[PDB]
């Protein structure tokens, strides 16, 4: 494998005109490894029979256990931040027009990540986690008997925790394999540049791009260390530190911040399945945004007005999700969904000739 | 009915350069004739397998270059 | 001679219809693979269906009396109310 | 010596991309069928029921009380 | 057999549309309804939305090209197969200046600089690639029609190719 | 000023200015007006008689 | 699918072939042509197949000594007389058929009939001539003095027909060649060269009545008939391998793969002719107007792409027919390292006939099949071979119009039905000479006669 | 990889296994170029960041100003929604 490493790290040529937005991917890979390692180490001290009491025993009795607990929670937030920012970049520079295979490989990892994060929340075994899964599982309540097969009982119990835990342990290793398929296509299908064309300005990776990529990762580390030890930003809801009580419903059953876009979609649409279906649309339509075009152009380096309104649509929907189900927010949020459909139609539609 | 010619048509001129229908000899058996009926030294039938192309085979000569390589350059993993 | 050229140009006019036909011919040659797929699906999904539909799906050949002597639910071997 | 001579590539130089066409057709189909469901259940269906329920003011043959 | 019947239907329906004039070569008079629409909406829409928005975008695009010092046709990505087939046959004079402009543009863009204004007084929308794009499309259409009219069958995953059509070895993940 | 037409393309869709497309050409292409300076290349030269002189 | 009739008016405008049976049983067939040259010969129903194991090689020896002098002439006199007529005497010997035909001018037609009759009926098999020919035959028998296409043609029959006489070669084994004597040849003449098995073919400026009169006069004393041939069961096709691995003969490997074919008179024979045409032939050193990379032939096109070099230096299909059996397959001459790709592609091509064969490829093949058959009927010798070979094979000559009529009915569906019945999942025989490390076992190649797809 | 004309190699020396990706990114340079440079050990390594500082931030803010009007419409909507929520809550409840 040493020759492979030399071909893909030491003699790998990349354009010298790339920004720091081309370093996001390096950070995902590094922060992903950290999340696997910390997870395996935390597992050495965790009892999934009661993860509420288990998390307490890690933070109070294990030496430096608090580091492991808070890194694993905060580095998840970090993983999703970098991933979501990696997508925003790919949309801005339309890096899906000629490198769709790379885009497809990435979306597979996005799907896997969406499952890993949710199930990890439930391993915390707190009020919010319990009621949240109890609400999501009841969306596939239409498919007969499938809730029972997934849950293992008529209500969420440790039986469900013992099985989802295995998915949370194993699915990350598969994600790492898909990361190789992703880096494989990137290295074959050369990366896109800040300029729309292809230019002979490439420089080796280890001597230049890795030094710059490390300056980026160390910048993010400074900020992540401050959050890790001082909670400068509230990235974890406090109601997950309340012991589960099946009789009392939490003040608000919401997911982590990185699931609020899809939570809002499901709380805005009036039919449960319509909401589930509009969540599918969000994570599927974005994979065909260049397929119907017919012009010899990649629609790149224009003012990207449609892109800006899409990125804001995401942020605004996350806000509506935090807010309680006040009727006013529901009406306004339904307009934001209609607007998103229209913006996505704009990307899809080919143009006629004057 | 029987097929009396190879499946690959020659597509070349029958008469040789400077030789005419008057001075080409007898094209049925002349050694230089391109249409001389072959010799049955070991019997009749082998002409169904015979390669009638005059130029000797050059093993491995390339015919699948779409203009992607210069002569003498070895492709590596097809690139 | 332009007449000859007109025909030689026009002989490929209907490329989209010929390529559609080729793919349909491929799809036709995959249709027979259903005879093994659909039964294999029901074979795997049999236990999901209710007893009433299991009987119809098998044309009566399977019924509650055909459940194993040692049914996966011990309290329901020999019927929903047990043997006796 | 000198610049390379111009020559066209023997083709076809396209093909072999049927997986991408499958994804296109699958994604369009799914999202076209999601549009029908969301348009129906969230807008049409509700309004249709209201009309039928206000078409019961005629009550020539409205639904019977028992008929259990 | 129902397939044999469908084959006759397809054969007869295509024989009945041979030689048909394409929709864009038919002299077409717009419907009266469209005419009313094109006298009320189109004028106002152009004066208030389309016109200003598309001039705003176009002028920005010209400025971006002028800053990079490149032409519009330079911006084409050679990952597009029509562009590649055209770039095979461009003359060396055009080719040399095209490379130098693209090189200068990437240097300036990477170093976050812009072309000096002294060099920016040129028309970036000159279509110098047009002749060769049209030739390339013609060559590709002939190959499409004469050599790719059927989904051919080939031995799969042999000689470094999947057998599903691609012609370069080791050009897919499953062909490594 | 720049010779391009900002409004060369219409309809719903994201704004683009480009000179070329991938669309197939007809069996009998429109004869280009080379006298006035229109381009004749590809299908409109082979499958037309715009090149013939007296 | 049916696309119409390709028979034309010009196909009907051909002089008829008149066939009459003489009282002794000899058929006389003639066709008039507006030519100044003619071809008159004797197509006999004899060959190596109708020899016994101990006498194999006698027919070939006799064919080499029949023109070396008669009982009424001498070799010098005979050669002088033919040269004075401005004519040339030819002859060939096969497994099932033999011929002795002269190409002469118009004035030499009847004189040549006399010469051929004397050679066939009164051969002077001088011992000196036999001994000299024994040396020449022995030298030819050496495989070093035989081409690789001739070697694999013979070994295909040896491997496929182990149980019957069709496996015998024409030249014969060296042991028999060493022992053949005049008595052997005299017996062969007496038993096999009889009137009931001979056809006198005259093509050119000829009159049927005159040819018939001369034939009856010159062949009056021929033996009328011989005993009927022993009835035998269908020649058993042995799916075997006979490979001569030799890594000391250069880089090129010669491989022949055979399926069981059909007899001459089979209703499917024309379908097998078309299938042979679809396979076609290709040589890297004579590619034609269309390159391999852009060929309409699917086997050629896919082969030309392999490794960006091409996996077929040469290949050709073959369709060999006999009275009660046949062989259908392909012959390859390719680089050592390319053999696995080459045999794999041609077998994939033959297997494709049973699944996915396009109307386009069939129609192209029909035209090139008809362009090859008709062009073969251009000269008198070509016509004479066609008449003599077709009367022996069928008892009649099929007209060009009839051939086209029957070929019109054959379509992609008919090819698929025949291939599915006979070639799909069928037993094969592989034979080869050269560097053949890449050639797999017979069972491995035989699994390539069916597909997991479709 | 790059176009087949770009990756076509003049030399007959085999591509090293560790340099496969490197030579799949080859370009056929037309007309030639004269590339020059100096080692970073003999140069000022931070000055250019300062020299390019004003122009970098000018050309960045001029491009990002394109989004101003979009940004203002979205903030106007955010304020309208906030006030609508408050008035609606005070109307449903709040005697
Ligand atoms: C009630 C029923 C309702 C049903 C509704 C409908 C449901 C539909 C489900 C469809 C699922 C499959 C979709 C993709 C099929 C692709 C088929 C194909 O041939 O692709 C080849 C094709 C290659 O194209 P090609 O170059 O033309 O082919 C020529 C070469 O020979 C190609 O060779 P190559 O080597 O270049 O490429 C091969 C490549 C192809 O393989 C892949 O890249 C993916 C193959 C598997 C399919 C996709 C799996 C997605 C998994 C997501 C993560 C799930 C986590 C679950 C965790 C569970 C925990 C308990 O192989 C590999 O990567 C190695 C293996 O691959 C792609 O481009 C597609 C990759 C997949 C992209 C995403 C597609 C999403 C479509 C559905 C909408 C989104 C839904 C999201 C839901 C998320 C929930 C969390
Ligand atoms: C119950 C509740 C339900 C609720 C609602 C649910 C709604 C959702 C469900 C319904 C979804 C419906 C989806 C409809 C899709 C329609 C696609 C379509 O129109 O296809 C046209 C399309 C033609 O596109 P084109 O651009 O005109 O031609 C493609 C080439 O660019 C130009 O190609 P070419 O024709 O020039 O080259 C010839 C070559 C072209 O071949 C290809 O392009 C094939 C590419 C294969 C890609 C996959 C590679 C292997 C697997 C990778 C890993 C995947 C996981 O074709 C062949 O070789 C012909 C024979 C192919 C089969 C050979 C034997 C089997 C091999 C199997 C492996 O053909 C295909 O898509 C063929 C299938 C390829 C993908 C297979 C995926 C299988 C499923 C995987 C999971
Ligand atoms: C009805 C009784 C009747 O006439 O039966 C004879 C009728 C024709 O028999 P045939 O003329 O010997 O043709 C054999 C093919 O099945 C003839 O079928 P094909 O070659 O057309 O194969 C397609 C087949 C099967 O199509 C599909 O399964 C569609 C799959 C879409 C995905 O679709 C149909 O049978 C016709 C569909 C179109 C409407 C007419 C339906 C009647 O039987 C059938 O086709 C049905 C039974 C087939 C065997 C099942 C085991
Ligand atoms: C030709 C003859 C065909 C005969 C078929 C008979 C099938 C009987 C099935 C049956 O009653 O099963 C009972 C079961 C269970 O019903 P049950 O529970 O009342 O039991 C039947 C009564 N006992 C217990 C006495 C036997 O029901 C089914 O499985 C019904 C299946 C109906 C499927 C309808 C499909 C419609 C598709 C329409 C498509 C186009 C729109
Ligand atoms: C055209 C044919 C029309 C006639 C069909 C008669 C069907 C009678 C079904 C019946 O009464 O079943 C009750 C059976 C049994 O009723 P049961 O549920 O009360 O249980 C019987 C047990 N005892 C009596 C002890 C209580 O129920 C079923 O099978 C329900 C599902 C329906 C089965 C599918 C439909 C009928 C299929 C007929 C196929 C005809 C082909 C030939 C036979 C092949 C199989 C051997
Ligand atoms: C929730 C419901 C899910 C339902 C999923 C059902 C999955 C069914 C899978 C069946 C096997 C699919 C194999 C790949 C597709 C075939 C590709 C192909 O033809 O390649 C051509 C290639 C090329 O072959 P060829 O056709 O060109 O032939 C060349 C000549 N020979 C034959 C000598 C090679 O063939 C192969 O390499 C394929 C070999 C066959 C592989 C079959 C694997 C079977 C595995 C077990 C199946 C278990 C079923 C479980 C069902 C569960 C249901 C819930
Ligand atoms: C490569 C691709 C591989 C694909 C493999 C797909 C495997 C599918 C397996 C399906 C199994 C279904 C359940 C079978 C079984 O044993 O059921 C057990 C059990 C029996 O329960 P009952 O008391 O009879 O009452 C429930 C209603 N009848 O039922 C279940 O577990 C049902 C689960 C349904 C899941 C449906 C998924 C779609
Ligand atoms: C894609 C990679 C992963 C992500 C995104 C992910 C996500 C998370 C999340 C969000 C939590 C909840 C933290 C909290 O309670 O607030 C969690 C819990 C947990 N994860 Fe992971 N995880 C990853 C991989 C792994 C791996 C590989 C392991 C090791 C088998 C692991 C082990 C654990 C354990 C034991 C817990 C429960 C303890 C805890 O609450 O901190 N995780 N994970
Ligand atoms: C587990 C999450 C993922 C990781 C590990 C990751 C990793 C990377 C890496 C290392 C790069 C190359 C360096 C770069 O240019 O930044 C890259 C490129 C790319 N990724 Fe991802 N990625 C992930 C998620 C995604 C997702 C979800 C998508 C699709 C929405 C995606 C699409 C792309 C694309 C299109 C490129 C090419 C960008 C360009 O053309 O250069 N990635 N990724
Ligand atoms: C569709 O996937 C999503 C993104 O990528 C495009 C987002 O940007 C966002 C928005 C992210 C942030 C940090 C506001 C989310 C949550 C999302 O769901
Ligand atoms: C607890 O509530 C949650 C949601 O609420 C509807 C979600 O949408 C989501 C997102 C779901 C999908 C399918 C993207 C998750 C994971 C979640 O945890």
């Amino acid at each position: 494998f040493i020759l492979i490493i030399k071909d893909n790290i030491i003699l790998y040529n990349i354009n010298d005109s790339i920004n720091y937005l081309w370093n996001i991917g390096y950070i995902i890979m590094v922060v992903m490894i950290v999340q696997v390692i910390t997870g395996i180490i935390i597992n050495l001290y965790m009892n999934i029979n009661n993860g509420y009491k288990g998390i307490i025993y890690i933070i109070k009795e294990i030496y430096y256990g608090y580091i492991l607990r808070y890194i694993h929670n905060n580095n998840s937030t970090l993983i999703y931040v970098v991933v979501y920012l990696h997508i925003i970049r790919n949309l801005y520079y339309k890096t899906y027009y000629y490198n769709i295979l790379i885009w497809y490989s990435g979306m597979i990892m996005l799907y896997q990540l969406i499952i890993i994060g949710f199930i990890g929340y439930i391993l915390g075994w707190g009020q919010l986690s319990y009621w949240g899964i109890t609400v999501i599982i009841n969306l596939i309540s239409g498919i007969p008997y499938l809730i029972l097969l997934i849950s293992g009982n008529y209500y969420i119990t440790i039986v469900t925790i013992k099985r989802l835990y295995i998915v949370h342990f194993i699915l990350p290793i598969i994600l790492i394999y898909v990361e190789i398929i992703h880096v494989y296509y990137i290295h074959y299908l050369i990366n896109n540049n800040i300029v729309e064309y292809n230019v002979n300005n490439k420089i080796i990776f280890n001597n230049y791009i890795l030094v710059k990529d490390n300056n980026g990762i160390i910048f993010i580390l400074n900020i992540f260390i401050l959050e890790l030890n001082n909670n400068i930003f509230i990235i974890a809801d406090n109601d997950n530190l309340i012991e589960i009580n099946i009789l009392v419903t939490p003040i608000h059953i919401i997911p982590e911040w990185y699931y609020l876009y899809w939570y809002s979609i499901l709380k805005l649409l009036p039919n449960k399945y319509s909401g589930l279906y509009i969540v599918v649309n969000s994570i599927s339509i974005i994979n065909i945004l260049s397929e119907y075009k017919i012009v010899i152009s990649e629609y790149k380096n224009y003012k990207n007005i449609i892109w800006y309104n899409q990125i804001i649509q995401y942020i605004s929907m996350i806000y509506i999700g935090i807010q309680l189900p006040i009727i006013e927010y529901i009406n306004y949020g339904r307009y934001i969904i209609i607007f998103n459909i229209l913006l996505l139609i704009m990307y899809l539609y080919p143009k006629k000739k004057k | 009915p029987p097929i009396q010619k190879p499946l690959l048509p020659s597509g070349r001129a029958v008469l040789k350069h400077g030789r005419s229908m008057l001075c080409s000899g007898n094209l049925s058996y002349d050694v230089n004739s391109t249409i001389k009926a072959p010799e049955c030294k070991r019997g009749m039938g082998f002409t169904q397998f015979k390669r009638f192309t005059p130029v000797p085979i050059e093993s491995g000569v390339s015919v699948g270059n779409r203009g992607w390589f210069f002569p003498g350059v070895i492709p590596y993993q097809g690139h | 001679t332009l007449a000859v050229y007109h025909r030689l140009w026009g002989m490929t006019e209907q490329f989209a219809a010929r390529k559609k036909w080729g793919w349909r011919q491929v799809y036709h040659r995959m249709l027979p693979f259903q005879i093994a797929l659909y039964p294999s699906l029901m074979w795997y999904l049999f236990g999901w269906f209710d007893d009433p539909y299991k009987e119809a799906m098998t044309l009566g050949i399977w019924n509650v009396s055909k459940r194993s002597l040692y049914f996966w639910d011990p309290l329901r071997s020999g019927g929903d109310k047990g043997w006796y | 010596i000198g610049p390379p001579l111009r020559t066209a590539q023997i083709g076809p130089t396209v093909g072999g991309n049927g997986g991408r066409t499958f994804v296109l057709y699958l994604t369009t189909t799914i999202n076209v069928l999601i549009a029908f469901q969301v348009s129906w259940a969230c807008y049409l269906q509700p309004r249709w029921r209201s009309f039928r329920s206000d078409m019961l003011e005629k009550f020539p043959s409205l639904q019977p009380d028992m008929d259990e | 057999s129902f397939h044999r019947a469908f084959a006759r239907v397809v054969c007869n329906y295509n024989k009945s549309i041979e030689g048909s004039v394409p929709w864009y070569q038919v002299k077409r008079e717009k419907s009266p309804f469209q005419q009313v629409w094109d006298e009320v909406f189109t004028p106002i829409w152009f004066k208030l939305v389309k016109g200003p928005y598309e001039r705003w975008e176009y002028n920005a695009l010209v400025a971006r090209y002028r800053g990079m010092g490149i032409m519009a046709d330079d911006a084409m990505n050679d990952k597009d197969m029509i562009v590649e087939r055209a770039l095979d046959i461009i003359p060396e004079d055009i080719r040399i200046q095209r490379y130098r402009r693209m090189m200068r543009g990437a240097v300036l863009a990477g170093r976050k600089l812009h072309l000096p204004l002294e060099l920016q007084n040129y028309d970036p929308m000159v279509p110098y690639m047009a002749p060769y794009i049209e030739e390339a499309k013609f060559q590709m259409q002939e190959e499409q029609e004469l050599l790719a009219y059927h989904p051919w069958d080939r031995r799969l995953y042999t000689a470094g190719v999947s057998g599903f059509g691609e012609t370069s070895m080791h050009s897919t993940f499953l062909t490594m | 000023k720049t010779r391009g037409d900002p409004h060369i393309m219409r309809g719903w869709g994201e704004y683009v200015y480009c000179h070329y497309e991938h669309l197939r050409e007809p069996v009998f292409p429109r004869k280009p007006d080379v006298a006035k300076g229109e381009l004749a290349a590809g299908a409109n030269v082979t499958r037309t008689d715009v090149w013939k002189r007296e | 699918y049916y696309w119409g009739s390709t028979v034309t008016t010009e196909m009907h405008n051909v002089s008829p072939t008149q066939v009459t049976r003489l009282p002794n049983g000899m058929r006389v067939a003639t066709q008039f042509s507006y030519t100044d040259s003619a071809t008159v010969g004797l197509w006999i129903d004899a060959g190596a197949r109708y020899e016994t194991k101990e006498s194999n090689g006698t027919a070939h020896f006799l064919e080499r000594v029949l023109y070396l002098g008669t009982k009424n002439r001498s070799r010098d006199q005979l050669e002088t007389e033919v040269e004075n007529l401005g004519a040339n005497l030819n002859s060939y010997t096969g497994r099932e058929q033999t011929a002795f035909y002269a190409k002469t001018t118009k004035d030499g037609i009847l004189p040549c009939i006399d010469i051929l009759a004397d050679c066939i009926l009164n051969p002077k098999l001088d011992g000196d001539e036999i001994e000299k020919e024994r040396v020449r035959i022995t030298q030819d028998l050496q495989a070093v003095n035989q081409s690789y296409e001739e070697l694999l043609y013979d070994k295909v029959h040896t491997a496929c027909y182990r149980d019957c006489s069709l496996g015998q070669t024409v030249i014969g084994p060296e042991e028999n060649v060493a022992t053949i004597k005049r008595d052997h040849m005299v017996n062969y003449l007496y038993n096999n060269f009889t009137a009931d098995r001979m056809v006198l073919v005259a093509v050119g400026p000829v009159d049927h009545a005159q040819i018939v009169k001369e034939a009856e006069k010159k062949f009056a004393n021929i033996r009328p008939t011989a005993g009927p041939r022993m009835l035998e069961e269908k020649p058993y096709f042995c799916a075997s391998e006979l490979v001569y691995r030799n890594d000391d003969m250069g880089p090129t490997a010669h491989i022949a793969i055979a399926y069981e074919g059909v007899p001459w008179r089979s209703p499917d024979y024309i379908t097998f002719m078309l299938m042979n045409a679809i396979i076609g032939s290709y040589d890297k050193k004579n590619e034609g107007l269309v390159p391999g990379l852009q060929s309409a032939n699917r086997i050629t096109q896919t082969g030309a792409t392999r490794m960006d070099v091409g996996c077929f230096d040469y290949y050709t299909g073959f369709n060999i027919a006999y009275k009660d059996t046949g062989l259908f397959g392909f012959y390859i001459a390719t680089d050592e390292v390319a053999v696995e790709h080459a045999v794999g592609d041609l077998m994939f091509g033959v297997t494709s006939f049973s699944y996915s064969l396009t109307e386009e490829e069939v129609m192209k093949a029909k035209r090139e099949l008809k362009t090859n058959f008709f062009s073969g009927l251009d000269n008198t010798t070509g016509v004479a071979e066609d008449i003599g070979r077709q009367i022996l094979a069928y008892g009649r000559r099929l007209s060009p119009a009839e051939f086209v009529e029957r070929l019109d009915q054959i379509d992609s569906q008919e090819v698929q039905r025949v291939a599915w019945n006979r070639l799909h999942d069928a037993e094969i025989t592989m034979t080869g000479v050269g560097p053949l490390h890449g050639l797999l076992q017979l069972w491995d190649l035989r699994r390539q006669t069916w597909w997991w797809r479709y | 990889p790059n176009t087949k004309r770009d990756i076509r190699r003049l030399g007959s020396y085999p591509v090293p296994p560790e340099s496969k990706n490197f030579w799949r990114g080859r370009f056929q340079v037309p007309g030639g170029q004269i590339q020059q440079g100096v080692s970073p050990m003999q140069q000022k390594i931070f000055f250019q960041w300062w020299w390019n500082l004003p122009t970098r931030y000018f050309w960045r803010f001029t491009k990002w100003s394109d989004f101003l009007i979009p940004s203002l419409m979205w903030y106007t909507g955010f304020l309208m929604c906030k006030n609508d929520v408050e008035e609606g809550t005070r109307s449903r409840y709040w005697y």
